RNA sequence: CCUCGA
DNA sequence: GTGTCAGTAGCTGTCACGGATGC
DNA sequence: GCATCCGTGAATCGAGGGT
């Protein structure tokens, strides 16, 4: 039970607001450990 | 750098170029590096000159 | 003067004008992905900024050199990390997507410890709760309840030969 | 009149009785009407949710 | 700028919107379009009236118009991007890791030109890039040509996880698939009673 | 996305 | 480290409709 | 002020096979 979904702009405050760290590097993972690589788009 | 949501810059009809008057393809020039625009100018200073 | 350093921006975007169109092209034919086109333009006028004895000479071809820069770059991008990853998309048809077993066993199984769990005295009861669902050490089980080391480690034999004694009267499978 | 209604929009025949009952009994002007049809096709996206 | 500089301020690309929309009386606007409205003619009114209707949002809402100017984009949790693996012992990719990985290159390459001191020409046309790759990222090929992958295929965009029968609304909100179900081939049975 | 069934 | 020409494939064989975009 | 051109839409479920 919850009433309204509120929808609207999200300030660049908000978006820094939700995010639990920000994606420096551009690599994925290793292709030999499965591991994602640190800051990368899997940072742990 | 800033950059813009192209929900509210493409999607038709042009938000931005509804909020600032300015035409959707004078825009697309802007955001794209195609043309210069003027943010301020000091016109008494201009008129004192 | 401050004209000089402006001299060298008017270079660089000169050069821009008459080889910037035609290097992506060049790099359009070997990549294939006008994205990553874009990337190694800009990555070659960069090192063509870096060296300023390719801008030096206008009587030599500067175009031959950011071609030759440009292969060599498109070549490395060729390497290890594109060979495993590049091969698929999971938007790509084609592709099984990932799925998750269903809790049917793990849910009876857990039924059935949450019965013979009821039947525990409560010092054994919150001790394999302790140990199993908690996670902690020996030591660290004796240290909350404010018991001996071996105290607990006689607390979890039994309790676990008493569980065991409630499953295999119900007929759990072993 | 002394609606918020934005003149041209479409508004839902119900609220606008209701919004021009409260400044009807407030003094200022209730706002005017006209009757509009929609397509079943616009009428749905105009809907509140 | 080289001989009336003192005099003007100008700029490009997005940050430049960024300072038009700063430097923007919303509520004066606004009544200037009331005032367009009150007494005027169809063919003007109707422009005027449009815009209203966009710029009376921001003024009541209490949110500024510059939300539609980004500093900073959002990642989407990895479970939501997925990364598979192949019988062949490749790996099969998300079309979104590739997008988010293209606007990160261009992004990181923008911090290195601005440290070096780049020319104006490489930074400019470099933030462009960028603006057409984060454009990708939220609506691929709503602007211009799409962002084609291996195979001359447009890239799904994060948009076009919920536009038609394949998006999220109509084809995992609007019906699941469920569990305690079943199907066969249908076969008349004249005996039976009609429940 | 190839082929197919109501 | 790089240095004589050194330059996509593919493709239009859909259409009705509305309204912002643009001359 | 109007012709152009842009973006939006185009039935439901189901089987099997390749990359």
């Amino acid at each position: 039970f919850f009433d309204e979904l509120r929808i609207g702009l999200a300030t660049a405050e908000d978006i820094r607001q939700w995010s639990y760290g920000e994606v420096k590097k551009p690599e994925t993972i290793n292709y030999r450990t499965l591991k994602p690589e640190k800051d990368g788009l899997f940072c742990e | 750098a800033p950059v813009t949501h192209i929900w509210y810059f493409k999607g038709v009809p042009s938000r931005l170029g509804y909020l600032l008057d300015l035409a959707p393809k004078d825009l697309e020039k802007i955001i794209y590096f195609a043309a210069y625009v003027i943010t301020s100018v000091d016109e008494e200073m201009r008129h004192n000159e | 003067v401050s004209g000089a350093a402006a001299a060298e921006a008017a270079l660089m975007r000169a050069l821009y004008d008459e080889h910037a169109a035609v290097l992506w092209r060049y790099a359009l034919r070997l990549t294939g992905d006008a994205a990553q086109a874009e990337d190694v333009v800009q990555e070659t006028l960069l090192r063509a900024w870096q060296h300023p004895e390719v801008i030096g000479d206008t009587a030599r071809p500067a175009r031959a050199w950011l071609f030759t820069v440009a292969r060599n770059m498109i070549i490395d991008e060729r390497r290890s990390a594109r060979f495993r990853n590049v091969v698929g998309s999971t938007d790509q048809s084609g592709t099984p997507e990932q799925s998750t077993p269903d809790e049917v066993n793990a849910a009876l199984d857990r039924l059935l410890i949450a019965d013979a769990l009821a039947q525990l005295s409560a010092e054994h009861r919150a001790v394999i709760q302790r140990s199993y669902y908690r996670g902690w050490s020996t030591a660290q089980i004796a240290t909350d309840l404010g018991i001996a080391e071996g105290t607990v480690k006689s607390r979890l034999h039994y309790a676990v030969r008493a569980l065991r004694l409630t499953l295999q009267e119900l007929g759990v499978t072993r | 009149g002394s609606t918020e209604f934005l003149p041209g929009s479409l508004i839902d025949r119900a609220e606008f009785e209701a919004e021009n009952r409260r400044v009807v009994a407030e003094g200022g002007e209730p706002a005017a009407g006209r009757p509009v049809l929609m397509g079943i096709t616009k009428a749905s996206l105009a809907t509140d949710s | 700028v080289d001989r009336y500089g003192e005099y003007f301020t100008g700029a490009m690309g997005a940050e430049s919107i960024q300072k038009l929309i700063e430097n923007f009386d919303i509520d004066a606007e606004a009544e200037s379009l009331r005032d367009v409205i009150r007494n005027g003619k169809g063919q003007k009114k109707l422009r005027a009236l449009k815009r209203l209707k966009v710029v009376a949002a921001f003024q009541q809402s209490g949110n500024s118009p510059m939300g539609m100017v980004l500093d900073a984009v959002p990642v989407i949790p990895p479970e939501l991007r997925p990364m598979v693996q192949l019988d062949g012992g490749r790996f099969a990719t998300s079309d979104l890791n590739d997008l988010y990985r293209r606007v990160i290159n261009r992004n990181n390459r923008l911090k290195r030109l601005i440290d070096l001191g780049a020319p104006e020409i490489i930074v400019n046309n470099e933030k462009r890039m960028l603006q057409e790759s984060v454009d990708a990222l939220f609506d691929n090929g709503r602007r211009g040509r799409p962002v084609t992958g291996p195979g001359n295929r447009p890239l799904k965009s994060l948009s076009d996880l919920l536009k038609g029968k394949q998006g999220r609304f109509r084809q995992n909100l609007l019906g699941k698939r469920v569990d305690y179900s079943g199907r066969s081939v249908i076969v008349v049975g004249p005996q039976l009673k009609l429940h």
